[PDB]
RNA sequence: UACUAAGUGGAAAAGGAUGUGAAAGUGCUAAAACAGCAAGGAUGUUGGCUUAGAAGCAGCCAUCGUUUAAAGAGUGCGUAA
RNA sequence: ACCUCGAUGUCGACUCAUCUCAUCCUCGAGCUGAAGCAGGUUCGAAGGGUUCGGCUGUUCGCCGAUUAAAGAGAUACGUGAGUUGGGUUCAAACCGUCGUGAGACAGGUUGGUCCCUAUCUAUUGUGCCCGUAGGAAGAUUGAAGAGUGUUGCUUCUAGUA
RNA sequence: GGUCUUGUAGCUCAGUCGGUAGAGCAACGGUCUGAAGAACCGUGUGUCGGCAGUUCGAUUCUGCCCGAGACCACCA
């Protein structure tokens, strides 16, 4: 409940006094709230402090970093919106370009030149494809990587008005959208494991059925390094899958890399 | 020791021995060994 | 899967596979061949579930060949019915072998690997097959 | 008993070799000296597995099995002998051949060709 | 006179097999053939895609030569190669 | 559509259960992508046992809570000349539908009466005639046999490998 | 499961039914409008569900298939 996030913010001023090393995190998008541990009976105390020490209990999860939205091939569609609620008429009508941009994110080129479409109404439709592009018709992460380019339109009598044309803008780009088979990016992460020799096999065969973008080697002074990009879902459990193969005696690093296509297999997971 | 009812050689050792009049196919690992294949 | 163009008539006599091999009677385009040592019936599916064992099993190149094609259909008399109404419903195609007859022939990555495609083709069928090799 | 082949530049390299029961430092220094006229560069290396492993290691020559693209002014060794690459003049190679004559089991300078010719068999550039 | 080892006889197959016996052949060898054993079983060479290395041999693609009586980019097992 | 239409009593529930393994648990072993714990896997195999309730007339179905476990098939959907009849299938009535209406719906609803004096075989206990070679009185062994072959908890070993 | 009916423009419906695809609206251009809507004037769209046949050409006739819609489940 809304109440148990208050009670375990308390419980979480009670436990941050003690050691704050453990950082928690309310996630904008994912909205779960996501706390740091060092290992099995690390979370064990939490909890048992959490339940006994403080009286307060709350259900526990999986951690939450879910995705980002992009589409495949270019198309053009047309947005008309010729709709009314609250007392009076209201239209508008614009021409689009949907188009993937693969290193940029929305950028957006004019071809009003048979004064199709007023200066004062190209402003607002680009704002009208920027907030049409936060829903997605698979998972419904934002839509990414657009280049965006309007072509016609039609300013009417006072029936037009500029949010009309934002709302045609944001159907024509909803509809392209659906028609160029959206696809999703997972995040990545780029990390080092510098091992002596032991666990030179255990990670080539953990990375290798787990998932990770791998190379070979590289040959420290008198180690091992490999670095993997790997998809940050593949953290859970592998602090403990390296760790326990470890005797406790592993480390690494753990840095962002970059959004990824997607796999098959991840499209049938995570959708309900 | 498998239970099949077609023996093929899988691994380098197969063999095969009719032990006590009972046929028992046996591998140098105790996966590969068969029975009654 | 391979069925003929036009039926005249959809209701042939039920079947019978009996009798020695009167057409394709041998091997004569390939270099190996599979032969039946007993009349049966084969079927759409298990003709194509044979095919698809043996383009798995050939690689990228090999050359194969049915001597026959599926031209013979079945019917179905319907379920929990009493006894006569006319005849069965129209159902699969299928082809008839006769006893001793030579079904299937290949070439084109030799006698190692066509004598396992062919003994792929023929695990998938409930005839007793008998490889062969077609003579010069 | 391993095979080994790594940058001249630095005998640092290699953990492996290290474990063996040998100092880094004293191969490190002693190879980066011996290699001190011309380093910095491919060197296949071969050294024994010794109980008391205080220094049994030693170089060879530039390796020859690829090393034709060298000769042959290209890179990126073919896989598959389906198409020629370049050319190399005979002379050089016979030259080679001779430069590696003792080396090998070839004793005449004629086997050391062969053996190259082999050797460039699989990358599609023969002896021409 | 041959067969049996299953009580087959005395119910059934897809299947698979150094089961038994016979026949038709095909090669070498008493110099001691084959089995086993004492060994060797090598080099250019860690050929390249690549597994934050291609290395014999995860795999993939080529898929040769030198000495030898012998050694195959290897016959396989197996190793992070 | 082959005996039985000059008659093969059928639902469910209760009780009596028995038998089979094509085994659910308890038993043993092998393999394991089986460190142990925690599992799966295959074989031998019936010695045994395999719960209590709610909804439902009502098996089949679900759930709830339990045991170490909450298997199935066959016995005329085992089991009425063993018990009842909520049930389809009497006479009665009613709702909806259909049918000109009389009447009908694996649609529903309210209910609606199960006869048996036992001859033999069988089968369980209890007896009579005499037998087994003088009569009577005992002790007996044991042939095929009959009956049970179920399992859990706690603790120590040992927080030991 | 059959016993039937239907499948026609972008929606709803007719056909020398063996010798032609057409209506209202959906739908663009114009008229006009201090604002538009509305209204008016002209378009246009067309394997007649898919297959095969007969002949003469099948949208129609025959048969089959597919989708959907109406009727029933022995003993009543």
């Amino acid at each position: 409940t809304k109440a148990d996030q208050e009670k375990m913010s308390i419980a979480l001023s009670k436990l941050a006094e003690e050691d704050p090393t453990f950082k928690t995190f309310t996630d904008p998008e994912t909205g779960q709230t996501i706390i740091a541990g060092m290992g099995e009976l690390h979370l064990d105390i939490l909890v048992d402090r959490m339940r006994r020490e403080f009286k307060v209990e709350v259900n526990v999860g999986a951690p939450q970093v879910s995705f980002r939205e992009t589409f495949n091939k270019e198309s053009e569609v047309e947005g008309k919106y010729i709709k009314q609620s609250g007392g009076r008429g209201q239209y508008g009508h614009v021409k689009i370009r949907f188009e993937p941009n693969k290193d940029k994110g929305f950028e957006f080129v004019d071809k009003i030149v048979g004064g199709r479409i007023p200066r004062e109404y190209i402003k607002p439709v680009q704002a009208g494809l920027e907030n049409a592009m936060a829903s997605g018709p698979l998972a419904g992460y934002p839509m990414i990587d657009i280049k965006a380019t309007l072509f016609d339109g039609s300013f009417h009598e006072v029936d037009s008005s500029e949010m009309a044309f934002k709302i045609a803008a944001s159907l024509a780009l909803k509809e392209a959208g659906k028609v160029c088979s959206p696809v999703l990016l997972e995040p990545i992460m780029a990390i080092e494991v510098t091992v002596p020799e032991q666990y030179f096999g255990d990670t080539m065969g953990d990375i290798s059925s787990r998932r990770g973008l791998i190379e070979g080697t590289e040959q420290r002074d008198n180690v091992q390094v490999i670095k993997a990009k790997v998809p940050l879902k593949e953290m859970f459990g592998y602090a403990t899958d390296l760790r326990s193969f470890s005797q406790g005696r592993g480390n690494y690093v753990m840095q962002f890399s970059h959004y990824a296509e997607t796999p098959k297999s991840v499209v049938n997971e995570i959708i309900a | 020791m498998k239970v099949r009812a077609s023996v093929k050689p899988i691994c380098k050792d197969c063999k095969i021995i009719k032990r006590h009049q009972i046929v028992r196919v046996i591998c140098k690992t105790q996966k590969h060994k068969q029975r009654q294949g | 899967m391979l069925q003929p163009k036009r039926t005249k008539y959809r209701k042939p006599h039920n079947v019978s596979y009996e009798g020695k091999a009167k057409g394709n009677s041998y091997v004569a385009f390939g270099e190996y061949g599979l032969v039946a040592t007993k009349g049966n019936w084969i079927d759409a599916r298990a003709i194509e579930s044979a095919r698809i064992a043996i383009s798995k099993c050939l690689g990228k190149t090999g050359k194969m060949w049915i001597r026959i094609f599926p031209h013979m259909s079945k019917t179905k008399k319907p379920l929990e019915v009493r006894m006569g109404s006319g005849k069965g419903n129209p159902e699969f195609w299928v082809a008839v072998v006769k006893q001793g007859t030579v079904m299937f022939e290949v070439a084109n990555i030799p006698e190692s690997q066509m004598i396992k495609a062919l003994t792929r083709a023929g695990h998938k069928l409930p005839v007793t097959w008998k490889i062969l090799k077609r003579e010069e | 008993i391993a095979k080994i082949n790594l940058l001249g530049g630095q005998a640092k390299p290699g953990p492996a070799l290290a474990s063996v029961g040998i100092n880094m430092g004293e191969f490190t220094k002693q190879f980066n000296e011996k290699t001190k006229d011309k380093q910095g560069e491919m060197i296949p290396c071969v050294i024994t597995a010794y109980n008391d492993k205080s220094f049994d290691f030693i170089l060879k020559t530039t390796p020859v099995s690829i090393l034709l693209k060298q000769a042959a002014k290209l890179e990126k060794g073919a896989k598959n002998a389906k198409t020629i690459v370049g050319k190399i003049t005979m002379a050089k190679a016979k030259e080679i051949a001779q430069y590696k004559l003792v080396d090998l089991n070839a004793n005449t300078v004629e086997a050391a060709l062969k053996m190259v010719l082999g050797t460039a068999k699989q990358m599609g550039i023969e002896v021409i």
